[PDB]
C-alpha cells in the first residue's frame, strides 16, 4: 500500500519562511505525482502546487507565483514545499497527496486526481511563543452520574499553537470519547476538554488515564483521572 | 471515443528456448576457452520490484544445452590423436615385486607383448606396466586389454589438459536470463525476488560422482532438493554451506616410455617406478565432516519427522564408476571407496583416509564404443579440493519403517550441472504493445 | 532494462526508452539481426517509424476489452494486459497496415491536385 | 492474401502493398546449412531494397512521389489505360527496358535536392 509521511506542526512569524517534506513509501518516487493541498480553519480545499519528479517542472496556481517553490529528494523519496513571506492568513494545515499518471506520447500527460493523502502539518504564522498545555481532571463523582454512567475527562488549558492530541489509556478507551474542539481564549492561548462516559461501577476497578501531547512545546503528560476523594 | 496507441519497448516477456553462447575471461584446453568471447569486467544485472515468477530446477533445457556442449567438446578434442588398434594382442603377464606393500599385492602387471615395427615386416618385443583394472586374463599367463572385445581405444593426446576452466553461458539480443535471487528457494515453484542478467556466473564443467567438488556453496542453511521427495526413485540433491578440504595424492614416481608403432605413430607406456610403490588415497577431516552430517540430518528431518531414525551407509551395486567416488586429479584418473565417509546412524585432528584405485582405459558419458587411453603422469601427484554438496539415493522402507537410510548415488552428468543451473530461466523480449487511448493521429 | 516489469502501465509508459562455440556465436549474431530488423519492419509498415510512442487511426473495437480506462493504465501491468488481448492481437495487426495505405493513397490524392 | 492481386488491376492492386510488404524478412548437416544462407541472402536482398528506397528520398513510404519528369521516349500510353486496362505483370514487361535510367535519374535528382537545400 501506498503511504505518505508529512512533517509535524511549525510555528512561524510573520515574513519568514516555512518548509514541509513528505515522504513517500510504496511507489516508483520518480514516475508518481505529487500535490500540495493547504486548508485554512473553517474553509475549503485549496490546490497549491503539483509536480512529477521525472518531468521535473511543477507547477502552481497563479496566487501563490513567486512564494511557493516545490522540490524534490528520490534518493530519500521525499518531496518539500517551501513558502516565503508569510502572512497572516496563510495558518493551515497543509496535506501532501499522491496520484498516478499515464502518457499517450508528446508531452500528454492525463493524471487520475488524488488518491493517496497524508496526515498533514498544521502551519500558525503568528507572533506569540511557544506555551506548554496544562492538564487538569475533571474527576467523576454524584453530579457526574446518570443512570448508572459516570463522565469523567480531562481539561488541556493555556496552550499554543495547535494543535494538542489527547487520548485514553494509550488508545484503549475510544468508545464514549468525546474530544471537543478548541476555543481560542482571550488571553490568546486554546483550551479544550476531553471526556468519557463510563459505567459507574468500574470507577473503583478501573484505571483511567488521558495522554496529552503538544508535539509544539514537546510536551507529553499523562494525567490520571479518580474520583475526587471525601 | 478511443483509439489505439502502439507502445515499442513495453516490459513483456515469455518463456523460450534458444541458443547461448559462450563467454570467458581473458591454449591446449579441451573446452576451447579460447574461441569464447571475453567477459565484460563488471556485469549489469537489474532487479525487478514487485514481480513474482515460476522456476522449475527439474525441466531447465540449459542443462540439456550444457550436456551436449560437453560432450561435442569432447568428442573434438579426441580427433588428431594416435589410434590404438595394434594394442589388441594376447599380453604375457607377470605380477609386479620389488618394494610393493601388502595392499599393493597384484596391483600392477608387468606385460610383454610383440609390436608392429614402423617396417611392415618385422615385428618388435616390448613390455609395460598395467593395473589390473585394465587387464582380463584369457585361457605367465596370457591377459588382453579390457576393452577388446566392446570398443576401440584411442590414446588421449599428451599436450591437452583437462583443468576445467569457467564458463559464462550468455543470451543474444531480444533474450534475457531471469535469476532468482531467493535464499531459501528449493528449486521448484515462485521465486519472489528476481532480476535479470544477460550471462551466467562462471561455471565450471567438473565431472564427479557421489561429491560434488569446486562448486557454489548455500547462503543461509544446508538445501535439500528432490523433483518428488517422497519417490524413492529420484535422487537428493544436498547443497553445503561451508565447504569440506579433500586432500588426494597418487604418491608414486612414474616413468614414461615412447614406443614406436608405426611411422609417425607413438605410443606412451609406463617404464618403472623409482622407489617403493604405494597405494594412492585422499584424506578428509572426521570432525568438519562429522559437522557437515549433523547439519544435513538436521535439514533432512524436516521432510520425515521429528522422530525417525536416519542413518547412512554406503553404495550398493553397479560398475565402478557409481559405486566409488570418481573423479579426475590431473591427468589421472581416481576412483575412491568412501565407505567411511557413510557410516553412521543418527537418533532423535584425526583423518579419514579413502584409499583409491587408478584406472587408464576411461569410459566416459555412460557411453558404449569409444574408450579412451590416458597417458601416463611423470611425478608424484597431489591435489586440494573442496567438497560442496552431495548426491543421495533413499531406500523403499515399507511395512511401517521408522527408520530411513540413504545411500551415495550419482552417474548421470545432468544431476552435476543442475546443481549450478538451478536459478536460471531464459526469457524472450516482446516490447510491442497497443493500448486504448484517446488522442488521434493528426 | 526491464526495470517497469512490476508497475503500473502508466508509470511504464514514461520511460520506454568449424568449432562448437564458434558455429554458436554465428547463429546468435543472425539471430539478433533478425530480430531488430523485422521489429522495425512492422514499426515502419504502419506509418509509426522514429517514434516510441505513436497514435494510430483506428478505433478501438469495445469487444477486444470493455474496461475503463482507470483500471487498464493504473490496476494492471503490460504483462497482465498481455495476457487479455492476445488473441486480437493480428487483427488490430492488419488494421494498422490498411489504415497507413490508406492514408498513403489519400496524400497522393491530396499532392495530385 | 499473398500475391493474390496478381490478375487485378494497377489501380485495384495499388491498395494491396503492405500484404506483399510483410511477406519479404519472415514469410553441419544436409538440411543445416541449406536454412541459414537462406536467411542471410533475405535479409541482404532486403537491406538492399530498403537502401535503394532511402537513396531517393522515399524511405519508409509505400507509394512516394518524384520530381523527374516521365520522358515520353520510355511510353506514350494515356493514364485511362494503365491504371485500368493493365496490370503490373503486364506492366512491367514494357518498361523493363528503360529501369536504369530511371533509377539513376531519380538519384541524381534527389541528391540535388538535398545539397541546395541544406544550402
Ligand atoms: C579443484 O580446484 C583445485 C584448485 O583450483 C584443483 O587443484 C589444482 O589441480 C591442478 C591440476 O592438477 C594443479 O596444477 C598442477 O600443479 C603442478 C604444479 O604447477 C603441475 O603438475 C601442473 O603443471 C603441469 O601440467 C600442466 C597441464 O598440462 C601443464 O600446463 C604444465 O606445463 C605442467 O606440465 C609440465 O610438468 C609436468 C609435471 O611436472 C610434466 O608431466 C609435463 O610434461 C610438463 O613438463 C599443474 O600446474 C594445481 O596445483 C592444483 N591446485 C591446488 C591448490 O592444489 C583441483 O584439481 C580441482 N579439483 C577437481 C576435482 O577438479
Ligand atoms: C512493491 O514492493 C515494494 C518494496 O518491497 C513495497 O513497498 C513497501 O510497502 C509496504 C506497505 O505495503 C511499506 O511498509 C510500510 O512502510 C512504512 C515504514 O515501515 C510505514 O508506512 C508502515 O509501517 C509500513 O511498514 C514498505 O515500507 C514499502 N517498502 C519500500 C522499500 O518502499 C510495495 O508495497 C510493493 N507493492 C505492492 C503493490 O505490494
Ligand atoms: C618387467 O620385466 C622386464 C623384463 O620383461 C624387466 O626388465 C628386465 O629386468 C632385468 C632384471 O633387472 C634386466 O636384466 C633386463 O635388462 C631388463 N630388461 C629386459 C628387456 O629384459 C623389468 O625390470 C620388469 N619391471 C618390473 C617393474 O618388475
Ligand atoms: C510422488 O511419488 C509418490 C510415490 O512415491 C506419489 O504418491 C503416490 O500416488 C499414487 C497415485 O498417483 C498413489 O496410488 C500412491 O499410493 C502414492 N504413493 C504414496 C507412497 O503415497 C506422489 O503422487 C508423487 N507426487 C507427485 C507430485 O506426483
Ligand atoms: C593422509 O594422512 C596420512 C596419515 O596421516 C598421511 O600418510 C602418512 O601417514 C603416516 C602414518 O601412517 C605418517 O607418518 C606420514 O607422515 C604421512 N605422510 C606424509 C607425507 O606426511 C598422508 O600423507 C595424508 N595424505 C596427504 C595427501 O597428505
Ligand atoms: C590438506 O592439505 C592442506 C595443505 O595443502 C593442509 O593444510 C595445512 O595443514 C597444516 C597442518 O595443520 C598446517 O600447518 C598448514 O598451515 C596448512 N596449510 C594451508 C595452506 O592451509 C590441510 O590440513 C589438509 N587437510 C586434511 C583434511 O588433511
Ligand atoms: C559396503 O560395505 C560393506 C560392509 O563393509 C562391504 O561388504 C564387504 O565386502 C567385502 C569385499 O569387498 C567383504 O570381504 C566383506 O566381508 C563385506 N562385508 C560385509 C559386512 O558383508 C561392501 O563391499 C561395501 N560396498 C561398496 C563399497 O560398494
Ligand atoms: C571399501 O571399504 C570397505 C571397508 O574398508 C571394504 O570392506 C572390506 O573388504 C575387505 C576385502 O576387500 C574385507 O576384508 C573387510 O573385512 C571389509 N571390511 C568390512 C568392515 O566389512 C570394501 O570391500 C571396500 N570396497 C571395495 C573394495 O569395493
Ligand atoms: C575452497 O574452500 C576454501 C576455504 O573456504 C576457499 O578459500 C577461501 O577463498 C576465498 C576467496 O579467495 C578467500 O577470501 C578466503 O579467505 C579463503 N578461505 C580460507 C579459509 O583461506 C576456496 O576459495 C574454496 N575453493 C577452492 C576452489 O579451493
Ligand atoms: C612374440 O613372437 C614370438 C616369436 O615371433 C613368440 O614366441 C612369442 O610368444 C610372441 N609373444 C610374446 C612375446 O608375448
Ligand atoms: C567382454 O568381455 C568381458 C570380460 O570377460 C565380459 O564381461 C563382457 O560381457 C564382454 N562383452 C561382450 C559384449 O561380449
Ligand atoms: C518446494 O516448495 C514448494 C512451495 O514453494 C512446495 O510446494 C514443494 O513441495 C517444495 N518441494 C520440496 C521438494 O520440498
Ligand atoms: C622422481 O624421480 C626423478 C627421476 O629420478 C627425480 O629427479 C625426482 O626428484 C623424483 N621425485 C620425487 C622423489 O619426489
Ligand atoms: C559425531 O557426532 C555423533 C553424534 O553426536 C557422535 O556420536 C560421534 O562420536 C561424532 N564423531 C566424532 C566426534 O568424531
Ligand atoms: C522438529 O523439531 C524441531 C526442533 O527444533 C522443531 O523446531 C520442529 O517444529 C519439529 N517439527 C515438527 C514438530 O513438526
Ligand atoms: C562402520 O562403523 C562401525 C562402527 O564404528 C565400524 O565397526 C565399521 O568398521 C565401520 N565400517 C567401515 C569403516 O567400513
Ligand atoms: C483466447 O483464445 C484461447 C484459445 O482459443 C482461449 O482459450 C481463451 O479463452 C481466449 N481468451 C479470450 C479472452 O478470449
Ligand atoms: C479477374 O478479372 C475479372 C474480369 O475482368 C474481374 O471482374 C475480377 O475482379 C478479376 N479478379 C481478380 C482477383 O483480379
Amino acid at each position: 500500500e501506498v503511504q505518505l509521511v508529512q512533517s509535524g506542526a511549525e510555528l512561524k512569524k510573520a515574513g519568514s519562511s516555512v518548509k514541509l517534506s513528505c515522504q513517500a513509501y510504496g511507489v516508483a518516487f520518480s514516475t508518481y505525482s505529487f500535490h500540495w493541498v493547504r486548508q485554512a480553519p473553517g474553509q475549503g480545499l485549496e490546490w497549491l502546487g503539483g509536480f512529477i519528479p521525472l518531468v521535473g517542472k511543477p507547477n502552481y496556481t497563479n496566487k501563490f507565483r513567486g512564494r511557493l517553490t516545490i522540490t524534490a529528494d528520490e534518493s530519500a523519496r521525499t518531496t518539500y514545499m517551501e513558502l516565503r513571506s508569510l502572512r497572516s492568513d496563510d495558518t493551515a494545515i497543509y496535506y501532501c497527496a499522491g496520484g498516478g499518471a499515464y502518457s499517450s506520447g508528446g508531452g500528454r500527460f492525463h493524471y487520475f486526481g488524488m488518491a493517496v493523502w497524508g496526515q498533514g502539518s498544521t502551519v500558525t504564522v503568528s507572533s506569540a511563543s511557544t506555551k506548554g498545555p496544562s492538564v487538569f481532571p475533571l474527576a467523576p463523582s454524584s453530579k457526574s452520574t446518570s443512570g448508572g454512567t459516570a463522565a469523567l475527562g480531562c481539561l488541556v488549558k493555556d496552550y499554543f499553537p495547535e494543535p494538542v492530541t489527547v487520548s485514553w489509556n494509550s488508545g484503549a478507551l475510544t468508545s464514549g470519547v468525546h474530544t471537543f474542539p478548541a476555543v481560542l481564549q482571550s488571553s490568546g492561548l486554546y483550551s479544550l476538554s476531553s471526556v468519557v462516559t463510563v459505567p459507574s461501577s468500574s470507577l473503583g476497578t478501573q484505571t483511567y488515564i488521558c495522554n496529552v501531547n503538544h508535539k509544539p512545546s514537546n510536551t507529553k503528560v499523562d494525567k490520571r483521572v479518580e474520583p475526587k476523594s471525601c | 471515443n478511443l483509439w489505439v496507441t502502439v507502445y515499442y519497448g513495453v516490459p513483456v516477456w515469455k518463456d523460450a528456448e534458444t541458443t547461448l553462447f559462450c563467454a570467458s575471461d581473458a591454449k591446449h584446453n579441451v573446452w576451447a576457452t579460447h574461441a569464447c568471447v571475453p567477459t565484460d569486467p563488471n556485469p549489469q544485472e537489474i532487479h525487478l520490484e514487485n514481480v513474482t515468477e515460476e522456476f522449475n530446477m527439474w525441466k531447465n533445457n540449459m542443462v540439456e544445452q550444457m550436456h551436449t556442449d560437453i560432450i561435442s567438446l569432447w568428442d573434438q578434442s579426441l580427433k588428431p590423436c594416435v589410434k590404438l588398434t595394434p594394442l589388441c594382442v594376447t599380453l604375457q603377464c607377470t605380477n609386479v615385486t620389488n618394494n610393493i606393500t601388502d595392499d599393493m599385492r597384484g596391483e600392477l602387471k608387468n606385460c610383454s607383448f610383440n609390436m608392429t615395427t614402423e617396417l611392415r615386416d618385422k615385428k618388435q618385443k616390448v613390455y609395460s606396466l598395467f593395473y589390473r583394472l585394465d587387464v582380463v586374463q584369457i585361457n605367465n599367463k596370457e591377459y588382453r586389454l579390457i576393452n577388446c572385445n566392446t570398443s576401440a581405444i584411442t590414446q588421449a593426446c599428451p599436450k591437452v589438459s583437462f583443468e576445467p576452466i569457467p564458463i559464462h553461458y550468455c543470451a543474444p539480443a531480444g533474450f534475457a536470463i531471469l535469476k532468482c535471487k531467493d535464499k531459501k528457494f528449493n528449486g521448484t515453484g515462485p521465486c519472489p525476488s528476481v532480476s535479470t542478467v544477460q550471462c551466467t556466473h562462471g561455471i565450471k564443467p567438473v565431472v564427479s560422482t557421489q561429491l560434488l567438488l569446486n562448486g557454489s556453496l548455500a547462503e543461509e542453511e544446508v538445501m535439500i532438493r528432490s523433483e518428488n521427495i517422497t519417490n524413492n526413485a529420484k535422487n537428493i540433491l544436498v547443497q553445503f554451506n561451508t565447504p569440506v578440504q579433500i586432500n588426494c595424492t597418487r604418491p608414486n614416481n612414474n616413468t614414461r616410455k615412447s614406443i614406436r608403432i608405426g611411422p609417425g605413430q607413438a605410443f606412451y607406456a609406463t617404464g618403472d617406478i623409482i622407489g617403493d610403490i604405494r597405494q594412492a588415497h585422499c584424506n578428509v577431516s572426521k570432525a568438519t565432516w562429522n559437522e557437515t552430517l549433523g547439519k544435513v540430518v538436521k535439514q533432512l528431518r524436516k521432510h520425515f519427522g521429528n522422530n525417525t531414525i536416519i542413518r547412512f551407509a554406503n553404495s550398493s551395486g553397479g560398475d565402478l564408476e557409481v559405486t566409488t567416488h570418481s573423479f579426475n586429479c590431473g591427468g589421472e584418473f581416481f576412483y575412491c571407496n568412501t565407505s567411511g565417509l557413510f557410516n553412521s546412524t543418527w537418533i532423535s585432528n584425526d583423518s579419514i583416509t579413502l584409499p583409491c584405485r587408478i584406472k587408464q582405459i576411461i569410459n566416459m558419458w555412460q557411453r558404449i564404443g569409444q574408450a579412451m587411453y590416458a597417458p601416463p603422469i611423470q611425478g608424484v601427484i597431489r591435489c586440494v579440493s573442496n567438497i560442496t554438496g552431495l548426491i543421495l539415493t533413499r531406500d523403499g522402507g515399507s511395512t511401517n519403517s521408522t527408520t530411513e537410510t540413504f545411500r551415495p548415488g550419482g552417474g548421470d552428468m545432468r544431476d552435476n550441472w543442475r546443481s549450478e543451473l538451478y536459478k536460471y530461466k531464459v526469457v524472450k523480449i516482446e516490447p510491442l504493445g497497443v493500448a486504448p487511448t484517446r488522442c488521434k493521429r493528426r | 532494462f526491464l526495470g517497469a516489469a512490476g508497475s503500473t502501465m502508466g508509470a511504464a509508459s514514461m520511460t520506454l526508452t568449424l568449432t562448437v562455440w564458434g558455429i554458436k556465436q554465428l547463429q546468435a549474431r543472425v539471430l539478433a539481426v533478425e530480430r531488430y530488423l523485422r521489429d522495425q519492419q512492422l514499426l515502419g509498415i504502419w506509418g509509426c517509424s522514429g517514434k516510441l510512442i505513436c497514435c494510430t487511426n483506428v478505433p478501438w473495437n469495445s469487444s477486444w476489452s470493455n474496461r475503463n480506462l482507470s483500471e487498464i493504465w493504473d490496476n494492471m501491468t503490460w504483462l497482465q494486459w498481455d495476457k487479455e488481448i492476445s488473441n486480437y492481437t493480428q487483427i488490430i495487426y492488419g488494421l494498422l497496415e490498411e489504415s497507413q495505405n490508406q492514408q498513403e493513397k489519400n496524400e497522393q490524392d491530396l499532392l495530385a491536385l
